[PDB]
């Protein structure tokens, strides 16, 4: 079962940049002092990614149903553990197979079914008054489903339901996949002390699962955690917290780019070919390093604009005329031809 | 289509040239001759200060006809053009080199001999 | 030393260019022939085949055409050397601009 | 005049005129000179 | 394949003759610029040539190979 | 198969070099590095007084 | 079949524009040879200049 929000104020989306992420194994390999490169989806550099606000202090809570393009950047600068999983499909409605991807307290568990989903999808934390810990009731993303075929269940991932106001501390990225409906996840928890600008540091994602499914993905939902202590009257109607949390939501698209390895067989850095001058000119000569002199990259042609068809003033015309106007007509049963 | 200045006879609808290219049509409607002339191709050569030295580029042009400075060897931009020679070391083609000189930015000149 | 750098990195990209040359198709459905072998039957795949069997074969003689122009500068460099050991090394040459 | 299907011709470094004042170094070199400007300075 | 090659070894014995052909083009070409002289001479014990130092020419017989410094040097500098 | 001295991610299954040649192999039980080496190939030579 | 053609005339034109190169550098080295005997100082040498 579900329930429905009150209209408030909130907050419009903001816009912001990323700096050099986006990056992960495209190959399940291994190459060591190898410049190779590789036709797969990424994120580009310096490219313009889509922000949104979780943070209480007012009461912003923005999860729209965002299209699934062919493949997806997904990073959150998690401090408190406040965000708790995804949600794919395409219609949400009970007629096609949807994903339904939560990390719980227990277990993380993938189950892909026809569930019937509310229009916001969440999860309630209560605060005990004997007991002074966080724990979640409220288990509201779905009503019931039909059937389905894939279920899969992961590793029990321990996880805090306690949520802070102060500043973050762990840094965690994600990207999903879906080519030949093999669904392709990418994580890496890297620890940082920021709170906005994401550094322009590197870290490669390394695979995490490889679960097929193969259904279609156009859709897809974020789900958050909010608390209702002994401040709160406790209804979802006008009062609520939801802590202080933050998430990022990127689309990825097909570029080429050239693979730095080291002698661990791990990625260091990264050269576009669409994007610098430099950059190609990197890329082209296979290294990283250029020296003086002449190269040449690509070439430039000018493509056409119009398409004009000046036929001739010799243009003849056909004889409807005497057939129409004609002083003589045969009868029926000797029809002219 | 450019306008020409040769005449055709009064019989011809096409037209070619030395290399056997149809360069030259008449149009029928107002008896004018037109040539016909590919639009442009070309590559993207860049210059390179090098390594530790410098980080931006230039790109030229081989016979595309357009900060930016027309050449004899075609079209070069982001590169500024200074009257004075020196000795130039990246040669370009036409009497002209390039080279990274006093901050300090890529420049082009004709090379002393 | 920029000549012996220069004909050793030509030695090395030609002749990882035709390593990189047999993972080619040229045309074909595939590149290597065992999987041809296997998943079609010799008397249908013969095209195919000759098609990789020629493919494979100007790629031979263009390295062997290339091969060849290159050792002739390579003999042109060394008679020069011979020249210069002989007029330079062995004795005191009159030409001037020469050594 | 060579503008068709993949064919540019690419102006050399050096054109007519700076060849043209290398053959004019070279004779003033050795009519006033000699042989020793070409085994190191001019000497009149 | 071998079977198809029976109608292209032919070629494959020009290119295999060209292949010996420029390699015994290749060994013969260290001979006319090194072996000049069928006669190996030496240096003298004491090196006395009036100020003129030809350390750094002459091989050193510190080291085992008997290469020269310079020798070392740009063996060192090339790949 | 020669036992190899270097070690692999442990997401990963086969090695390739600068040729992309499968030269280097994981084994799928006891997790051990595995080289691939051309077996034996070259030319029969005769000297002849 | 156009494609093969066409490939099949493109290379004997580089094959050609190479010997035409190998032949002018041999010149060109004839030129820098005679020159820096013929003109820059006197060449000892008979039927050379
Ligand atoms: C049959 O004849 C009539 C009479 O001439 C044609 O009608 C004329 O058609 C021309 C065509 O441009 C017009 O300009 C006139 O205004 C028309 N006149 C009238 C009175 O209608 C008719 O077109 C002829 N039929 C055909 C098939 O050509
Ligand atoms: C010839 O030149 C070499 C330079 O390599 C001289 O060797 C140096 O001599 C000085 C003086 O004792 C030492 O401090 C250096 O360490 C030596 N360098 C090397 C590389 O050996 C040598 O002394 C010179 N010989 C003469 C006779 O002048
Ligand atoms: C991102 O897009 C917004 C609006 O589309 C724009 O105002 C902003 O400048 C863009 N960012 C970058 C880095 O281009
Ligand atoms: C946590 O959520 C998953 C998602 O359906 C569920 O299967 C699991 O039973 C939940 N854990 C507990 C302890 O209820
Ligand atoms: C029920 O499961 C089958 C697979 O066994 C699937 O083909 C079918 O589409 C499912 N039913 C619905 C309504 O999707
Ligand atoms: C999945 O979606 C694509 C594009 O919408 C469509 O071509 C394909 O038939 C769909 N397949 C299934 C099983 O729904
Ligand atoms: C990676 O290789 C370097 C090279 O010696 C080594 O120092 C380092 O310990 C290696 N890292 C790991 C994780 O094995
Ligand atoms: C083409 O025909 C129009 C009438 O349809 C006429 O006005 C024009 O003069 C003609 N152009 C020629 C004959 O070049
Ligand atoms: C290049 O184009 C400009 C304007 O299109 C023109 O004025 C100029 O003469 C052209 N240059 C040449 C060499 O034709
Ligand atoms: C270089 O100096 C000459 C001197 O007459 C002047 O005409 C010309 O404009 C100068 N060029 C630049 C780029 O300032
Ligand atoms: C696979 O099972 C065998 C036999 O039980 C065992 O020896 C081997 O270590 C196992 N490999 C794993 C778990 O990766």
């Amino acid at each position: 079962q579900c329930v429905n929000l009150t209209t408030r104020t909130q907050l419009p989306p903001a816009y912001t940049n990323s700096f050099t992420r986006g990056v992960y194994y495209p190959d399940k390999v291994f190459r060591s002092s190898v410049l190779h490169s590789t036709q797969d989806l990424f994120l580009p550099f310096f490219s313009n990614v889509t922000w949104f606000h979780a943070i209480h202090v007012t009461k912003r809570f923005d999860n729209p149903v965002l299209p699934f393009n062919d493949g997806v950047y997904f990073a959150s600068t998690e401090k408190s553990n406040i965000i708790r999983g995804w949600i794919f499909g395409t219609t949400l409605d009970s007629k096609t197979q949807s994903l339904l991807i939560v990390n719980n307290a227990t277990n993380v568990v993938i189950k892909v079914c026809e569930f019937q989903f509310c229009n916001d999808p969440f999860l309630g934390v209560y605060y005990h008054k004997n007991n002074k810990s966080w724990m979640e009731s409220e288990f509201r993303v779905y009503s019931s489903a039909n059937n389905c075929t894939f279920e899969y269940v992961s590793q029990p991932f321990l996880m805090d339901l306690e949520g802070k106001q102060g500043n973050f501390k762990n840094l965690r990225e994600f990207v999903f996949k879906n080519i030949d409906g093999y669904f392709k996840i990418y994580s890496k928890h890297t620890p940082i002390n920021l709170v906005r600008d994401l550094p322009q540091g590197f870290s490669a994602l390394e695979p995490l699962v490889d679960l097929p499914i193969g259904i279609n993905i156009t859709r897809f939902q974020t789900l958050l955690a909010l608390h209702r202590s002994y401040l709160t009257p406790g209804d979802s109607s006008s009062g609520w917290t939801a802590g202080a949390a933050a998430y990022y939501v990127g689309y990825l698209q097909p570029r080429t780019f050239l693979l730095k390895y080291n002698e661990n067989g791990t990625i260091t850095d990264a050269v576009d070919c669409a994007l610098d001058p430099l950059s190609e000119t990197k890329c082209t000569l296979k290294s990283f390093t250029v020296e003086k002199g002449i190269y040449q990259t690509s070439n430039f042609r000018v493509q056409p604009t119009e398409s004009i068809v000046r036929f001739p003033n010799i243009t003849n015309l056909c004889p409807f005329g005497e057939v129409f106007n004609a002083t003589r007509f045969a009868s029926v049963y000797a029809w002219n031809r | 289509l450019t306008e020409s200045n040769k005449k055709f006879l009064p019989f011809q609808q096409f037209g070619r040239d030395i290399a056997d290219t149809t360069d030259a049509v008449r149009d029928p409607q107002t008896l004018e001759i037109l040539d016909i002339t590919p639009c442009s191709f070309g590559g993207v050569s860049v210059i390179t200060p090098g390594t530790n030295t410098s980080n931006q580029v230039a790109v030229l042009y081989q016979d595309v006809n357009c900060n930016v400075f027309q050449t004899r060897a075609g079209c070069l931009i982001g590169a500024e053009h200074v009257n004075n020679s020196y000795e130039c070391d990246i040669p370009i083609g036409a009497g002209i080199c390039a080279s990274y000189q006093t901050s300090q930015s890529i420049i082009a000149y004709t090379m002393s001999l | 030393l920029g000549k012996l750098q220069d004909v050793v990195n030509q030695n090395a990209q030609a002749l990882n260019t035709l390593v990189k040359q047999l993972s080619s198709n040229f045309g074909a459905i595939s590149s290597v022939l065992n999987d041809i072998l296997s998943r079609l039957d010799p008397p249908e795949a013969e095209v195919q085949i000759d098609r990789l069997i020629t493919g494979r074969l100007q790629s031979l003689q263009t390295y062997v055409t290339q091969q060849l122009i290159r050792a002739a500068e390579i003999r042109a460099s060394a008679n020069l050397a011979a020249t210069k050991m002989s007029e330079c090394v062995l004795g005191q040459s009159k030409r001037v601009d020469f050594c | 005049a060579q503008k068709f299907n993949g064919l540019t011709v690419l102006p050399p470094l050096l054109t007519d005129e700076m060849i043209a004042q290398y053959t004019s170094a070279l004779l003033a070199g050795t009519i006033t000179s000699g042989w020793t400007f070409g085994a190191g300075p001019a000497l009149q | 394949c071998s079977n198809l090659l029976l109608q292209y070894g032919s070629f494959c014995t020009q290119l295999n003759r060209a292949l010996t052909g420029i390699a015994v083009e290749q060994d013969k070409n260290t001979q006319e610029v090194f072996a000049q002289v069928k006669q190996i001479y030496k240096t003298p014990p004491i090196k006395d040539f009036g100020g003129f130092n030809f350390s750094q020419i002459l091989p050193d017989p510190s080291k085992p190979s008997k290469r020269s410094p310079i020798e070392d040097l740009l063996f060192n500098k090339v790949t």
